[PDB]
């Protein structure tokens, strides 16, 4: 297997590959979340250098993970599909074994854990 | 073995005998067939002594890790399903277990799950499990009401194990009793059949089949 | 076959016996009387291997009736039970043994006592306050250990029996299609028609 | 091994 | 079991241990495996306990009737023939393994009989689970021209090998000496090298220890 | 499928000073199911006592058989059969069924009424006699009885002491066997009085 | 077909007093009807005031004891020389046994020592790791002969207070080490009388807060 | 077992080892497998000890009764009586028997009766487990009309080899000589025959 | 899962005051066929240990190779290989016992019964047994196969307990061993007359005697045995 | 387990499934729901080997629900049935196969048709007007061959089902403790509460 | 049945 | 059983 | 099969019958059971035809590779390679093999490898079903340091007898002679050897 | 299968 340690420490104690991943987020379209007294709202900018788009079929930016939880993002779009799939699978697996849908905190902790794993595993960015 | 657990007005009663046998050889009369998993969770043992003991104390460790990770006590449903999913992985290998997972949570109320080594998992109000289950059922069913007082419920559970201990050659020793409420489980003592039978015969006037 | 029970109370013996006759995945009959009158104060219920049961019961009945005619006298329940036991005890070492279990309920008129005998196909005889054959005993013995009293009336006995049938209908895997109940007392043998 |  | 037979000068001697087993359990610590077929013909038996007793009594009975009918003292070869033909008829199902010995008008004789009905002749023989331990001793110490006392020692030594080294044999040594012109002498418990040591404690209970429900006088009379 | 342990039960016998004791439990079951609590395994023919363990149908049959044989014996001989003689009759009768036996473990106990000697014996199912000074054991808890007897027993016990010893051997053996127990009876037998005591024991 | 198990016989026995515990076992080792050795110890000092015997199939017994001794060694290495309490040993042994649930050690295991309050403790295990603390346990071939004797003499079962009408039980009480060694010695001589696989010698390991002492006694060699 | 019978100038000789086996245990190391059924008709026994003894006893009885009524039976007649027993009871018998006898008309004769109860008249015969190892040797070394001393040597050398290779054979070599001169028993011990 | 083909019968042995004796015949049987006659079943390891083996000969030859490789391996980077770090009998045994039990645990045994006889460096006698099941035991006398049934009772007449060992000389013990070998030749249908014997003495070291023979046999009484019961001539 | 039936009428699929759970000589439960909702318009009933049944059903349910979330769309009954069949067809050659038989009842919203699929543990799939697994079919298929019409209403379907349950309660050896009935139509899945 |  |  | 190998003055000779059996049917009456694994190391094969061929092919391959790297292998080495195969695969193999070769140092050598994969170095060796019948003969007639002609006769006479009694042996007698002079193949037909 |  391809093994290279791509996420490593620099002399100042920074992990440049993680920090450069943040730069990719910075370049992404804006996303905002605001929670009311009794609701949560997810707003997302869509960059408007694109007409002739087909909005029926173009991947929407807010994704249902389960029927009670949604996830939105900024950054690399292809990367976000991988996290959403993993999150969706975990949501179903949690229901299967715990007989209860995920808490929002639990599902967040899972996605976060996946992201962390990719910062200290060989061969992956 | 004879073990039972039933739901009622005042929570859950759990009662078990204490005999272990190897064929007709009585190996022990002092087995603890109830395992105290946490202050709100009980597991009963029937089948292979080692299988039950090992995997039910293993279950306790898994429930402990749940509450460390999730900052919350595990649901009876989830605890029972850990055990049942475990034994299902071993299906065909020859594990022998008939267990009941008994407990209270705020989200569930008082709850009993029957879990066995074929991988059967059932929620229910009344179960009896073991070689003496039918004897226990006979007494239990014919006196059971949802509205039994805590006092009556405790006695019925105790009396049902006694019935089975008497008729079933592979049940005996002593009765162990538990009551489970919204505040957790409460132990209601170890009762040797040696003295309990004669006490019940006298006070209740039952067991006339027996030379008094 | 399957379910046969018996309870002896103060002044009578009550026999309850299931009505179903099942072969394969079909209940062929739901009104089968699994009993033979041996003499006017002796009744025998039976369960076991198909064919063997009735053949055995009728054979005993024929022998007891012959004795009655010969001596112009009714054999005591104890005597009939001993005769039956010996027949089964011979049978168990035959080329093909009778696979039949029986309950013999009788009122002994010399003693003025009801008597219940439980005999299995090996010829194992025991006199009991209450009895059962097959899987039935696994529910009823414990139940009866609890609720039975030696001095019960015939009516108390029937209520006690209702408890047994109720439990069996709750926990038994099979549909045995209810029971036919019969009472043996000082006035002979009669059948309860609504159970 | 024993059973219960 | 361990059993042996040894010939000497003027007769023959047989010996046996005294243990009976029912699986690993010792059923009887002091049973008699030496049987009298007739006054001067004795039998040692191994195998199924009831079979050796029953087959030995049956042939002993018929030998008595035969002795009366013929007005003669019974011969060992008659016991041998009757035993072997009976055992053969039963195809091994009668589990009797016997060393037959005795004196008669013809002389002194020593034979063995296996359950399927074959017989052997010899100056020294052993049968039973302990037969190899015993035979090791016999093959080591037997000689031509033994005196009566040498033969007894050799026989009981062979039984002792069985007692100590075979788990199927234990307790005591029985002997029987059949010398020509003399009465057979049956030496029950000739050796007793396995006396139980004094127990550490008396387990005699305080009277009234046992809980009683009922008493009654039993009528044994008429 | 092992006929000697379908019904369960035990019998033990002991000698004392000018007395014998013989005891049995009262259980009759069908494998795990206890059926009767009143099934006695000791019978007597005059002053000779016979205990029988094993398959209950054969226990009953053999009792009926030995009653028959001893009744005819008495009529022809004009005296009660003695234990030494009865022991021989038991042996003959069992071995007669050598290749289709009764699945039983009988035990004989009594006092010879001429010689005054206490006498006990035990048999296997095919008639082998085990005569003993001390004790004979039989049934599904025979291992336990052997253990209890071999440690508890001492020679020359007085009838009321012998009673305690045999009772404790029976009770504690029965409690380690799933198929024995449910009550017990002890016969104390002296040259011409016989006391019968029912023991209180655990009913599980 | 190759059978990976055998049966080496012998029997073991553990009794616990107030401030001591004993673990005894005979020293005979057998296969079938042969004696392999008259002195082959099977009760072991395992360190940390724990004695252990694993009786049945000797090869499995030795493997297990070896593994537990080794377990004690690493417990010291990994947890700063901490003493392995008897309750912790018991649980560790459960995992050793159950780890082979599908190809078991054919042994009945007993360990003895002192609990954390200095009281005597005996733990016993079935072959696949079910375990339980007791005052009292016999294991191995003669277990069925000895155990009911111990119920009667150690826990006073079926024994009542004379003249209390079988209403007041004999009251429970700890035994002196002198009393316990008497029950052990009598248990084994009785077992030797009636079981063919038990005999030759008896070795007792006594465990107090001052360590492990041994005592040895001759047993009948038949 | 190892057994054989050989015809020669003056009659016939029977030979056998002396080992009885009960597993791998030697139950008897000095067995006599050469058995008389009439003055000058003998047999060698192999297979089951019980079967062959029971058979020989019956045959001896038949020939004693034959003698009483019709005089001395022929060797062929004796072999016929063995056959009748072995053939008719072939399901229940494990008996390999060689029959050998001396007439004054017929001189020496050998009949072998293997497991199925067939009969085979031969110049010489070998049988028993140990015989397999000496088919080669015996076929190469047997001639007709050998002298007594040559025949004793042939049997001694043959059984020596059978005993050497067969674990189920051993002890002493017994022989029985059958001529007009009567009946002679020979015995040869290991220290002699082993180093041949 | 195996079945033994070419096999060796009993190995017998005992302790005496100064050492240990061990013996075994030179036969390799093939069922009832006494197939091979020059088979050495005692294998010396160093000058302080003899390993006697019964059972399957192909597995014995495998074990020979293990032992000869063990000697080689022990010499590696070991300047005290012929002194303080020489192989002891207890080392050689434990190694074999370890292998035997592992092979039984893999359901593929070495079909043998083994006796390791020797003298430890402190002068102590070593005698221990191990077989295909990995069962091990020590006794003043040890034997395998028929030897266990026939030799042990004879050898235990000489050394019946620990205390009898100081009282037993090498002449006495060799006599017992040699006599035991004769008995086995009388009674074991898979024994041979030829055998090897080895003494390991704490003073004289290892004496290995080849080509011994069973002698002084009693066969004469055979002539007096006629028939099987009633026959006279 | 034991009794599972299904009938497809004009505008719905009706599934009836027995409530008893029996192990040995004890009915452990009399209110067992032998069914899982796979999607809002698809229902699956199941019967077979203890443990295997629920494990399989829940595993399929988890997979179908995952698909629904991923595509924000409901798979057609035909598609779900094919997925289920493939899973069983793989399983039958595994080291330990799922011993589970299923009925899949669904309302296809694109077609506006109800659909009933019968699939056994080997992965044998068939679309049917009415279906059953186990011994139940031996009584119901012939009965339904007689009384069933393709254009029946949901109410007519339930009466037809009453006939099936009645026959099974008359002739079946076992007490299966009644059935839970569920209707799958254009408005989803609902349960009849008094049967 | 006891053996000897 | 004895063989020859 | 009947096979054997015999050492003598100048080297070693291998011999074998030519019968392959497939039941009681003779599948091949002219089989060559003598097989080359190196110029002057050969083997006789008995047991399974498939097993012994597969084994010999592997051994030939090992020794060819041995030769390339380290020169001519000893006969002992060749026997060791056979053993390794037979021993390690004893559960799946039915192969009774005799290995025979000629060194110039060691002269003639014979190693026999029976079913279990044990190794036995001998002056001569016999094996195969037919060998049972000639243990007697061969033990009586073999001497060391025979001449070539004596050794050919010994093998011819021995296998003649094995073939005569064993139904699983027959056809021609093949032999392979191994000396310093090279390698010689001999064949003898029934009409010659039968009437010996 | 072919044998030799
Ligand atoms: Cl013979
Ligand atoms: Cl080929
Ligand atoms: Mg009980
Ligand atoms: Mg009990
Ligand atoms: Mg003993
Ligand atoms: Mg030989």
């Amino acid at each position: 297997g391809y093994d290279r340690a791509l996420s490593i420490f620099s002399p100042d104690g920074h992990i440049f590959q993680v920090e450069y991943a943040l730069e990719a987020v910075k370049r992404g379209t804006c996303a905002v979340g605001v929670k009311g007294k009794n609701c949560v709202v997810l707003g997302c900018e869509r960059r408007s250098t694109l007409k002739l788009q087909d909005t029926r079929i173009t991947p929407s930016k807010v994704s249902k993970i389960d029927s009670h939880v949604v996830l939105s993002f900024s950054g690399l779009n292809a990367d976000s599909r991988i996290l959403i799939e993993k999150a969706r699978v975990e949501a179903q697996s949690h229901r299967l074994t715990l007989e209860d849908p995920v808490t929002v905190e639990y599902l967040t902790r899972y996605v976060a854990g996946v992201q962390q794993r990719y910062t200290q595993s060989g061969g992956v960015r | 073995t004879t073990t039972l657990a039933f739901r009622f007005q005042g929570g859950i009663i759990v009662a078990v005998d204490s005999r272990a046998t190897a064929g007709n050889w009585v190996a022990s009369q002092t087995v603890k067939k109830v395992i105290e998993i946490n202050p709100f969770l009980l597991g009963t043992m029937a089948g292979g002594a080692a299988d039950c003991q090992f995997w039910e104390t293993w279950l306790g460790s898994q429930c402990r890790l749940h509450e460390l990770r999730e900052k919350e006590r595990i649901s009876v449903a989830a605890a029972s399903k850990i055990l049942s999913n475990l034994v299902y992985q071993y299906k065909g290998a020859g594990l022998s277990m008939g267990t009941m997972i008994c407990g209270y949570t705020r989200k569930e109320g008082p709850t009993i799950y029957y879990v066995d080594s074929d991988g059967t998992r059932l929620k229910g109000d009344i179960f009896c499990v073991g070689s003496g289950q039918t004897f226990a059922y006979g007494v239990l069913d014919s006196n059971y009401k949802w509205d039994l007082s805590v006092e009556d419920a405790l006695y019925l559970g105790k009396r049902s194990i006694l019935a089975a201990a008497h008729r079933d050659a592979y049940s005996g020793g002593s009765v162990n009793l538990y009551h489970v409420t919204e505040d957790g489980w409460i132990y209601h003592g170890n009762h040797d059949v040696g003295e309990l039978f004669w006490k019940v015969k006298e006070e209740e006037g039952s067991f006339n089949n027996v030379i008094g | 076959m399957d379910i046969i029970l018996g309870i002896r109370v103060q002044d009578s013996v009550i026999l309850a016996s299931s009505k179903a006759v099942t072969r394969g995945i079909s209940v062929l009959k739901d009104s089968d009387d699994k009993t033979r009158q041996l003499s006017p104060h002796t009744l025998m219920s039976f369960a076991g291997e198909a064919g063997d049961t009735v053949q055995f019961a009728e054979y005993i009945q024929a022998n007891i009736q012959l004795y009655s005619i010969r001596e112009d006298y009714e054999l005591s329940p104890q005597a009939v039970s001993s005769f039956v036991r010996q027949e089964l005890a011979k049978s168990i070492r035959s080329r093909r043994p009778y696979q039949v279990n029986v309950l013999i309920g009788g009122y002994d008129k010399k003693k003025n006592k009801p008597e219940l005998y439980q005999i299995d196909y090996l010829g194992t005889k025991v006199e009991l306050p209450y009895g059962a054959h097959g899987y039935s005993g696994f529910y009823t013995f414990s139940l009866l250990d609890h609720h039975y009293r030696p001095d019960m009336t015939t009516e108390e006995g029937l209520d006690l029996l209702k408890l047994c049938v109720q439990e069996l209908e709750k926990r038994m895997p099979m549909d045995f299609k209810g029971v036919i109940v019969k009472i043996v007392d000082k006035d002979g043998i009669r059948q309860v028609d609504d159970f | 091994a024993p059973l219960x | 079991t361990t059993i042996v037979g040894v010939k000497f000068n003027n007769g023959v001697v047989i010996a046996a241990d005294t243990r009976s087993t029912q699986g690993p359990i010792v059923a009887d610590k002091n049973c008699a495996k030496l049987h009298r077929i007739s006054p001067k013909i004795w039998c040692a038996g191994a195998g199924t306990a009831a079979d050796t007793e029953a087959v030995t009594q049956l042939i002993g009975s018929n030998i008595e009737l035969h002795s009366l009918y013929t007005s003669r003292e019974p011969r060992v070869v008659s016991a041998l023939q009757m035993l072997k033909q009976h055992l053969f008829k039963y195809q091994g199902h009668i589990g009797a393994y016997l060393i037959v010995a005795g004196v008669d008008p013809t002389g002194s004789h020593l034979f063995s009989i296996h359950a399927h009905g074959s017989t052997d002749v010899g100056y020294y023989l052993s049968l039973g689970s302990g037969s190899l331990a015993a035979m090791a001793v016999l093959e080591s110490h037997w000689k031509q021209d033994l005196t009566k006392e040498e033969a007894i020692k050799l026989a009981s030594d062979a039984i002792q090998a069985g007692i100590w080294n075979d788990l199927g044999s234990g307790s005591n040594v029985d002997v029987c000496v059949m010398e020509i012109g003399k009465d057979a002498e049956y030496l029950r418990n000739y050796l007793t090298p396995n006396v139980r040591e004094e127990k550490q404690k008396s387990y005699k209970f305080p009277r009234g220890t046992t809980a009683v429900l009922k008493e009654s006088i039993v009528n044994i009379c008429d | 499928s092992d006929p000697s342990s379908i019904n369960g039960g035990i019998v033990v016998a002991m000698t004392g000073k000018d007395c014998v004791a013989i005891a049995c439990d009262l259980r009759l079951g069908s494998q795990s199911l206890g059926v009767s609590n009143k099934f006695e395994k000791i019978f007597h023919y005059g002053h000779v006592f016979l205990g029988i363990t094993g398959l209950a149908t054969d226990v009953t049959t053999l009792n009926e058989m030995f009653r028959y044989k001893t009744n005819l014996y008495k009529l022809k001989e004009e005296r009660a059969i003695e234990p030494e003689t009865f022991t021989q009759l038991v042996s003959s009768s069992l071995y007669e069924r050598r290749f289709g036996p009764y699945f039983v473990g009988p035990v004989v106990a009594g006092i010879n009424s001429k010689s005054g000697k206490p006498f006990i014996a035990g048999f296997d199912l095919i008639g082998c006699i085990d005569e003993a000074k001390d004790f004979i054991v039989s049934g599904t808890a025979s291992d336990q009885l052997f253990g209890m007897c071999e440690s508890l027993y001492e020679p020359n016990l007085e009838p009321e002491d012998l009673f305690e010893t045999i009772s404790q051997a029976l009770l504690n053996a029965a409690d380690r066997d799933a198929l024995s127990g449910w009550g017990a009876v002890v016969y104390i037998i002296k040259k011409d009085e016989v006391v019968k005591r029912y023991l209180k024991m655990r009913q599980d | 077909q190759f059978n990976p198990y055998g049966d080496n016989g012998g029997t073991i026995l553990g009794i616990a007093g107030e401030d001591f515990a004993v673990l005894a076992g005979d020293t005979r080792n057998i296969t079938d009807y042969s004696i392999n050795s008259r002195y082959e110890p099977k009760v072991f000092d395992c360190g940390d005031n724990i004695v252990m015997s694993a009786n049945g199939f000797a090869a499995d017994g030795d493997a297990l004891v070896k593994r537990f001794k080794n377990s004690v060694k690493w417990y010291h290495f990994d947890h700063n020389d901490k003493k392995l309490s008897i309750n912790s040993a018991a649980r560790n042994i459960q995992h050793l046994l159950y780890g082979k649930r599908f190809f078991p050690y054919y042994v009945h295991t007993i360990i003895a020592g002192l609990d954390e309050d200095g009281k005597g403790a005996v733990y016993s295990f079935d072959p696949v790791g079910s375990y339980e603390r007791e005052q009292c346990r016999a294991g191995g071939a003669a277990a069925s002969l000895i155990m009911p004797f111990l119920d009667n003499q150690v826990n006073f079962k079926n024994q009542y207070e004379p003249g209390t009408n079988g209403k007041v039980k004999k009251p429970l009480k700890y035994l002196s080490v002198e009393e316990v060694i008497k029950l052990v010695r009598d248990s084994f001589t009785s077992a030797t009388e009636r079981h063919i696989q038990v005999g030759d010698g008896l070795e007792i390991l006594i465990v107090t807060k001052d360590g492990v002492r041994k005592e040895f006694y001759e047993l009948k060699r038949d | 077992t190892s057994i054989m019978a050989v015809t020669f100038k003056d009659g016939v000789i029977l030979g056998a080892d002396s080992r009885t086996t009960t597993g791998a245990y030697i139950a008897n190391r000095v067995t006599d497998k050469l058995t008389r059924v009439h003055d000058k008709i003998w047999c060698c026994r192999s297979g089951s000890a019980a079967d062959t003894q029971a058979i020989a006893d019956i045959v001896q009885y038949h020939l004693e009764l034959y003698t009483s009524q019709y005089g001395t039976p022929s060797t062929e007649t004796a072999a016929s009586v063995f056959k009748e027993l072995c053939y008719e009871n072939k399901d229940n018998l494990t008996a390999g028997i060689i029959v050998a006898g001396y007439d004054d008309k017929n001189k020496g004769e050998v009949y072998t009766i293997p497991l199925g109860g067939s009969v085979h008249k031969l110049p010489y015969a070998i049988a028993g487990s140990g015989s397999t190892f000496i088919y080669g040797y015996c076929d190469k070394n047997f001639r007709e009309n050998m002298s007594k001393e040559e025949t004793v040597d042939f049997i001694k050398h043959s059984l020596s080899q059978a005993i050497k290779w067969d674990g189920s054979s051993g002890g002493v070599i017994r022989m029985v000589v059958l001529t007009a001169a009567g009946v002679e028993r020979l015995i040869f011990y290991p220290d002699e025959y082993e180093q041949l | 899962t195996q079945q033994p083909i070419v096999t060796g019968t009993s190995v017998i042995s005992m302790k005496y005051d100064n050492g240990v004796i061990i013996a075994a015949d030179n036969l390799g049987s093939y069922g009832s066929l006494l197939r091979f006659n020059g088979v050495e079943r005692l294998i010396p390891v160093g000058d302080n240990t003899v390993v006697g083996i019964s059972g399957d000969i192909s597995d014995m030859q495998h074990i020979e190779r293990l032992l000869k490789d063990l000697v080689t391996e022990n010499a590696y980077d070991n300047p005290l290989a012929d002194a303080e770090e020489a192989l002891e009998p207890s080392y050689i045994f434990e190694y074999l016992a370890t292998v035997m039990y592992q092979r039984r645990s893999k359901m593929n045994p070495l079909w043998n019964a083994i006796i390791v006889a020797g003298v430890q460096s402190n002068g102590d006698q070593f005698l221990r047994y191990v077989n295909l099941l990995g069962v091990t035991y020590s006794s003043p006398t040890l034997a395998t196969g028929f030897g266990a049934h026939m030799a042990n009772p004879l050898l235990r007449k000489v050394v019946d307990r620990e205390s009898d060992i100081p009282k037993t000389t090498v002449q006495v013990a060799e006599e017992a061993i040699v006599n035991a070998m004769r008995v086995l030749y009388y009674r074991d249908a898979r024994s041979s007359r030829n055998f090897s014997l080895a003494i390991i003495d704490k003073n004289t070291g290892l004496t290995f005697k080849k080509n011994l023979q069973v002698e002084n046999m009693k066969w004469d009484f055979a002539k007096d045995i006629k028939g099987y019961g009633t026959q006279k001539i």
